[PDB]
């Protein structure tokens, strides 16, 4: 058989079989109801547009994301994204078939046990298992040490690994990630005169992250340069029309990422938990986190993130050890990569979490010696 | 290498209709991966020789095998080969046969063409890990060879390109990954140039007879047993496995048929074990197929797997004695020749087949032969040369299935073309080596002496007789039970049937020891 | 036809058991009719599908699953077995479960017909100046609704008559002897309805037995 690499995701979700290069479905996890009436008879719409489906039709739809911060808030919401999942863009029924799901460090118990008792009841997985969403993007990254930065769109995690063994404690785990990037973008293009309020242009705005900002490598210097020059006033086609030139409000969203004192965050920037992440381990293994810092997650994309990370990084590491951060053009699907490597492994067969050994133990399952 | 299989088709009542091939397991890792005490196929070693300059001159080659890095990994030449007479082989060949005289140029393009692969350095960036070619001379010859452009080429093995949900997306590589990209297009396009070749040899012995029910007639490489027992010598090793599996439950059939026509656990399963430490899941092919797929995964840490999964879990798999100074030997099985080692360095190299997909597509853009021969998925960046064996052995096996066996073995009589100085050693070996002893040793297991009444009384009535000779006058299985009840045999030692009576192996000469003391 | 069938054998056998003083067999095949032939039924669905501005073949089974999934018996999701190339909804008929491929269906049901090209019709000088000599569907008069009408009309003349049915096989592709295929009695069994009138008799009591017939045989058992 082949099992299913799915990932939950925080604003696209991928799903494809294990043994591929990139997941074949890849698309938000929105649920829109309609807001208004439907004055036209007959026209047969349905109650739930999910997926990229309710990409197309944004104009008309309330968008939901049912993973807010890493978190299921919604379960009705994410049961419709599983089933839109498995049987539109995969076509495939999940009785024949295993599915690895990834879900973030730190998330709640009843998150991950919730999860489990979904797959078993409704979708009747035969064995499924629940995988940390860091760890795959050191399998896909073909690194045995090192800290992984899995920036995802929901949350930002630093998980700490040396020679294939993950550090509990040194573990750091940030809300401010894409999402919240997203509506400090809404909160600052408000600053120019262009007003976003409404969800559905969550996903205008999101598109400008895509693709206008970037992360500065200096941002006192790229303020004293955007307040006077305008060689980075560039411009935008939203979709009707009135094309808007983003100036200092570029490279000032992503750098929430490293100034968290922007949107009220108390905590220090990934730039310094990152830091902090490694000076939590031992005085020994630091030598190879140094080297073999990975960066993963759709947020790291920026362009240039990857020269401000390693500048801040050897501003705080001390200056005599070696800093290279390992970052492959793939970030966003690195997540999914190794976890096509994951379930792809023979010694990965005893690790499901079978039906039979589902049903002795309930759904607390999940924390036993099956992962 | 590989395997023949000459099907010379029939019509409906027995008419010699047709014939075609379809040749199996086309070595890829004898393409790129060369052992010093072997050497690759012939046709780059043709080219290398200086029998046609005009190849010379078009394949850019610098007359040398000790220079090219996937010949001189091996031997350039032994003893009793002469490379201008295989290209006098191959020019006779493609002089006449079905094709044309353009494809004769487009398979040396191709062969010249995998050969400026390997030369390329892919220096890493500094700082990065994408790795740049800089030395762009052998590339750009080859692609002047294949007919791809110079620099998508480079590109294309630097950056491929996949395809996630709707959107196209590159990934990076390291030095590594293109270094088994640039050994893995090439061995692939020379299987398929090869099965290709096979197809055109095809289309010439296809006559419009109307081809029914073939009497097809294999050919295959023999199992065979070295001091350097590798992954290539697994790849023929478990493929002769699975066809002396064939042979055990073949032989099974017809000894039940004989032994239920005559009233009186499988013996594939004395092979299976074998099989189930090589083909199912978590065995040594699996366990070397997803030992690539970790980050850091060195030769020395799938030993040390294949020790913490196998050692005592399977009576198969056990460790390895080394005699009289072989090199290095990692891990035995007691195959039906017996115990058998391995070494395993350097399989995780030649076990991959990463197909560099974006490469693939400038290979059908290029206006060459090769536009027509390269045009839930499954390993698009993870398939492997065990993955392929196994599916082609498969393949090779359900076609074996749907037909009936009818064996022949032959064997050589020493290194000499000569009279009778053979020796023993390696009849001893090939005796081994061919599954003749197994099929000794299976039939030993049930009654192999099959000898009719009559028979039994025309010969060994003399044995235990009564005081008449044998007249024919009681009837033979009641004249063989007369001899059986006063010859001091046990019950358990013979089993009485109806038209014959069969013997454990070992009792027809016991019919002759008291024999002899009757004719003293 | 079958509808017909059902019924009449119905009368006849009422009248038997009546002469004898011994649900309607129809009802048995009423319903897949209740799919087809009733308003909010499948050609009547097909039928305004194409009425609207942007309503394709994906939007029409969308639409055919939004309405009998569940609230008719006979509709149900089709079960696709050794390869067929594409099922979109199967009914179980009185052959049984029959799939049907949506794809192309709204552009075969319309029957527009241009009134003024069949003015010129009736203008030019041939045969079809004698051919073409509350309304209702000047633009928008489909097929299934011709269907519907040339249908009925057949069924009103079949109703006004008494029937004495016929049925006639092949027996397989070759004008041959007795090498029968039993794949292709067994299949036309089912599709010229040979095996629901065994089956509906069956229902009743088809053991007609006279009671003299009854004792010159089956005395013998007691
Ligand atoms: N090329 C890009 N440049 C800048 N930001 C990007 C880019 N691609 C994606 N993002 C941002 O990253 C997020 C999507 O990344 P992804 O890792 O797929 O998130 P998730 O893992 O939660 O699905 C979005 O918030 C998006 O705006
Ligand atoms: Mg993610």
């Amino acid at each position: 058989t082949t099992a299913l690499v799915c990932d939950n995701g925080s604003g696209l979700v991928k799903a494809g079989f294990a043994g591929d290069d990139a997941p074949r479905a890849v698309f938000p996890s929105i649920v829109g109801r309609p807001r208004h009436q439907g004055v036209m008879v007959g026209m047969g719409q349905k109650d739930s547009y999910v997926g990229d489906e309710a990409q197309s039709k944004r104009g008309i739809l309330t968008l939901k994301y049912p993973i807010e911060h890493g978190i299921i808030t919604n379960w009705d919401d994410m049961e419709k994204i599983w089933h839109h999942t498995f049987y539109n863009e995969l076509r495939v029924a999940p009785e024949e078939h295993p599915t690895l799901l990834t879900e973030a460090p730190l998330n709640p118990k009843a998150n991950r046990e919730k999860m489990t008792q979904i797959m078993f009841e409704t979708f009747n997985v035969p064995a499924m298992y629940v995988a940390i969403q860091a760890v795959l993007s050191l399998y896909a990254s073909g690194r045995t040490t090192g800290i992984v930065l899995d920036s995802g769109d929901g949350v930002t995690h630093n998980v700490p690994i040396y020679e294939g063994y993950a550090l509990p404690h040194a573990i750091m785990r940030l809300d401010l990630a894409g999402r919240d990037l997203t509506d400090y973008l809404m909160k600052i293009l408000t600053e120019r005169g262009y007003s976003f309020v409404t969800t559905a242009e969550r996903e205008i705005v999101r598109d400008i992250k895509e693709k206008l900002c970037y992360v500065a490598l200096d941002f006192e210097n790229e303020m004293a340069t955007a307040a006077s020059s305008s060689s980075l006033e560039k411009s935008y086609e939203l979709p009707d029309g009135q094309v808007i030139t983003i100036g200092n409000e570029r490279f000032r969203c992503p750098e929430t990422l490293f100034q968290p004192s922007f949107i009220g965050m108390e905590s220090a920037g990934i730039h310094e938990t990152t830091y902090n992440s490694i000076m939590k381990c031992d005085i020994d293994i630091r030598k190879d986190l140094y080297a073999n810092n990975v960066l993963s997650g759709g947020t790291t994309m920026y362009p240039g993130i990857a020269d401000r990370m390693q500048k801040e990084i050897t501003a705080l590491a001390p200056s005599t050890m070696k800093i290279k951060i390992i970052a492959p053009p793939e970030r966003k699907y690195s997540v999914w990569i190794g976890g096509s490597i994951l379930a792809s492994l023979s010694t990965f067969q005893q690790m499901w979490i079978s039906k039979q050994e589902y049903d002795e133990a309930g759904p607390s399952i999940v924390h036993r010696k099956c992962f | 290498r590989f395997g023949k299989f000459i099907r010379i088709h029939f019509g409906a009542t027995g008419k010699l209709a047709s014939a075609d091939i379809e040749t199996y397991l086309l070595e890829k890792s004898r393409v790129i991966f060369q052992l010093k005490a072997e050497r690759d196929y012939h046709i780059f070693y043709q080219i290398l020789s200086n029998k046609k300059p005009e190849l010379l001159d078009m394949l850019l080659i610098t007359n040398n095998p000790y220079d090219y890095a996937f010949i001189s990994q091996g031997e350039t030449t032994v003893a009793s080969i002469d490379d201008a007479e295989e290209l006098m082989a191959t020019d006779n060949a493609f002089d006449v046969l079905g094709f044309t005289s353009e494809e004769k140029n487009s398979m040396y393009k191709l062969t010249g063409a995998i050969m400026h692969f390997g030369n390329m350095k892919f220096k890493l960036k500094q700082r990065e890990e994408q790795a740049e070619p800089d030395g762009t001379e052998e590339a750009d010859k080859s692609a002047y060879l294949m007919g791809l452009n110079s620099a998508d080429l480079l590109k294309g093995l630097c950056h491929p390109r996949v395809k996630v949900g709707n959107e196209y997306v590159t990934k990076g590589q390291n030095v590594q990954q293109v270094m088994y990209a640039t050994g893995a297009l090439a061995k692939a396009v020379y299987e398929k140039m090869f099965n290709w070749m096979v197809t055109r040899i095809n289309t010439t012995l296809e006559t419009k007879q109307p081809r029914q029910y073939f009497i097809g007639v294999l050919d295959i490489a023999g199992f065979e047993i070295f001091d350097f027992n590798s992954f290539e010598q697994l790849c023929i090793n478990f493929t002769n496995e699975k066809l002396q599996q064939f042979f055990n439950h073949h032989m099974f059939v017809l000894e039940q048929e004989e032994y239920k026509k005559e009233g009186i656990i499988d013996f594939g399963m004395d092979l299976q074990a074998c099989i189930d430490l090589i083909e199912k899941p978590m065995g040594i092919m699996s366990i070397l197929e997803e030992e690539c797929m970790f980050p850091k995964a060195t030769d020395m840490t799938f030993k040390a797997k294949l020790y913490d999964n196998h050692l005592g879990k399977s009576n198969n798999f056990q460790k390895p004695r080394n005699i009289k100074g072989r090199p290095e030997a990692h891990f035995a099985l007691i195959h039906y020749a017996g115990t058998v080692d391995y070494n395993i360095i350097g399989w995780l190299q030649k076990n991959k087949d990463p197909l560099n997909e974006t490469v693939v597509d400038l290979y059908k853009k290029s206006s060459l032969k090769l536009l027509s021969n390269l045009f839930a998925k499954k390993g698009s960046s993870f398939q492997t040369v065990s993955a392929l064996h196994r599916e082609n052995l498969n393949k090779l096996m359900t076609n074996l299935r749907s037909t009936h066996p009818h064996f022949v073995r032959c064997i050589i009589p020493n290194e000499t073309k000569s009279p009778g100085v053979i020796d023993n050693p390696l009849v001893m070996h090939q005796l081994r080596c061919n599954g003749v002893l197994e099929g000794i040793r299976i039939c030993r297991k049930g009654f192999p002496n099959r000898i009719l009444y009559g028979d039994f009384r025309q010969r060994y009535r003399i044995l235990n007789p009564a005081a008449i000779p044998e007249g024919q006058f009681i009837d033979s299985r009641k004249g063989a039970e007369k001899l059986l009840g006063s010859l001091d045999i046990d019950h358990n030692q013979y089993k009485f049937g109806h038209t014959k009576v069969f013997f454990k192996a070992g009792l027809l000469g016991l019919l002759e020891e008291m024999r002899d003391e009757r004719l003293s």
